[PDB]
């Protein structure tokens, strides 16, 4: 892959996702297909979950935070 | 199987369910697993918000499957 | 040249990506794949200044290039 | 194959509705277009890189 | 030493789960279990549109649409 | 890999190409290809408001995915052959 | 185990939901890899008013949403 996320991890990141969506979280585990788990996941549509996977084939940009 | 099921109606009445409130109803020609599709004798129907457009094309329409939602018989 | 090879030996120069969202990423590109996913360095986003960001290929409309682009890779 | 375009003049619509015109210079298998001396009348760029969604229709002018 | 997303799917399983479709949809149920492709079975599904159903038995949730999974 | 041969069996037909933009182009198949792009050579006008903003261009590759409907008549095609080869499949 | 699920319910009543919000009830008569359904069911579930009834029916796998049994 192109992007080594190892450093990411315990990372706080700021994923955007196709069809609007954004999502801040604690980079907690991911795989090689981008598919990601996230800590503190805040989702801005404010909106709290927690501990969630997110679709690496969604997964439209990811930045720091 | 299901791409079976339409083998079944061939030559036979159809209606089919379009992306953007259009609908087709013709004589199943031919189909693929895209679901492309050639009818023939069909007249298409347009809604757009409420007025109903209408368009005849007797000799024989292809339709590109990825615009299709549904297929089955009038 | 082919879109790939050109983003490939393009790697190290400034470019400037259009979203399918509408998005305006201004950056140095890092690196690239098949799938014309590009992380870029130096980056600035406008509807944001950043390190690093990673972009799907799927997600891009267009990139404008520097007009030094022809003579740098090759 | 869009072979007997290469370094022609074209004319170029996206999907959108919007209208550019090039000369096209690289082109793969999913569309992608490589751009050259582009106009959408205000010049956008003298390379740009264009993807194969985007492209409704290539016309030689 | 890495936590692989399919793994948190694979203990969710048999919890309750909230699938959050990347429209403005959202369904809650059990997840009873999940592919590959991660394409979905849930039991009991709530339906959301942010209540349309109330699914009895079980659901095959398309993964193609999906966008976030939470466990709870 | 069928509806390639079909199209095949078109060339140099005039034919009347609908893509999902509502733009509407008239022309001679020239070309086709396996994603079913296709290539007119003598574009024209169909109808008045949808057409797009060309002129002196005779010819253009049209990308399959944006096609809705081609618009085919009866002559051009041998239907009992469709069926058979449809069902083959 | 999303397969014998498919076998599972065959022949049993669903409803199955588009990417457009639409809904098929009726019989499942098959179901193959890319999502495509047998179905020939109504397209209204019964508060906001039926839409048609149709006896057999295809609905292509892309539009699928869900596949739910009652």
């Amino acid at each position: 892959s192109i992007l080594d996320l190892s450093k990411y991890i315990d990372k706080t990141i700021r994923v955007k996702f196709q069809g609007g969506r954004e999502a801040s979280g604690i980079l907690k585990g991911f795989d090689p297909l981008l598919n990601l788990v996230l800590d503190g996941t805040i989702e801005y549509m404010t909106r709290q979950l927690g501990l969630v996977v997110c679709r690496g084939t969604s997964v439209v940009l990811i930045c720091p935070q | 199987e299901p791409l079976d099921l339409i083998r079944l109606s061939l030559d036979e009445r159809i209606y089919v369910k379009m992306r953007n409130d259009r609908e087709l109803r013709g004589r199943l020609h031919a189909y693929d697993q895209h679901l492309n599709m050639i009818l023939g004798d069909v007249e298409e129907t347009v809604t757009t918000i409420i007025y109903k457009s209408t368009k005849r094309n007797i000799p024989m329409l292809f339709v590109r499957g990825d615009g299709v939602v549904l297929v089955a018989p009038p | 040249m082919l879109p790939l090879s050109l983003l490939k030996t393009a790697q190290n120069h400034p470019m400037l990506v259009e979203l399918k969202n509408g998005e305006t990423y201004n950056g140095h590109l890092v690196s690239c794949d098949n799938w014309m996913n590009i992380n870029l360095r130096e980056v600035i986003c406008t509807s944001w200044r950043m390190p690093e960001c990673y972009i799907r290929g799927s997600t891009i409309k267009y990139l404008r290039i520097p007009d030094e682009i022809i003579d740098m890779v090759k | 194959a869009l072979e007997n375009y290469i370094n022609r003049t074209v004319a170029v619509i996206t999907s959108d509705g919007r209208m550019i015109v090039g000369t096209l210079k690289g082109f793969d298998q999913t569309i992608n277009l490589i751009l050259d001396e582009s106009h959408e009348e205000q010049v956008v760029l003298g390379l740009y890189i264009v993807r194969g969604d985007n492209v409704a229709v290539i016309g030689e002018i | 030493s890495q936590l692989l997303p399919l793994e948190l799917v694979d203990k969710c399983i048999g919890s309750r789960i909230h699938i959050v479709m990347k429209s403005d949809k959202e369904i809650v149920g059990t997840l009873l279990g999940f592919d590959d492709f991660v394409n979905m079975v849930l039991e009991d599904v709530t339906e959301f549109e942010i209540r349309r159903i109330t699914k009895l038995d079980q659901i095959l949730l398309n993964g193609n649409n999906i966008t976030m999974l939470v466990p709870g | 890999m069928l509806f390639y041969s079909f199209f095949k069996s078109l060339v140099g037909k005039d034919v009347v190409v609908e893509l999902k933009n509502d733009l509407s182009i008239c022309g001679t198949l020239h070309s086709v290809d396996q994603y079913l792009n296709i290539k007119l050579t003598d574009i024209s006008v169909t109808d008045p408001e949808k057409y797009p903003h060309m002129l002196s261009v005779k010819n253009c590759f049209i990308r399959g995915s944006v096609v809705r409907y081609v618009q085919l008549p009866a002559d051009e095609v041998d239907t009992q052959l469709l069926q058979d080869a449809a069902r083959k499949e | 185990t999303p397969s014998d699920f498919l076998k599972q319910i065959i022949g049993r009543p669903v409803v199955v939901k588009l990417n457009s919000g639409v809904d098929y009830r009726g019989v499942l008569a098959c179901l193959d890899g890319y999502m495509n359904i047998a179905l020939e069911q109504t397209e209204e579930y019964v508060n906001g008013q039926l839409k048609n009834k149709y006896g057999d029916a295809f609905i292509r796998g892309n539009n699928v949403l869900y596949i739910s049994t009652q």
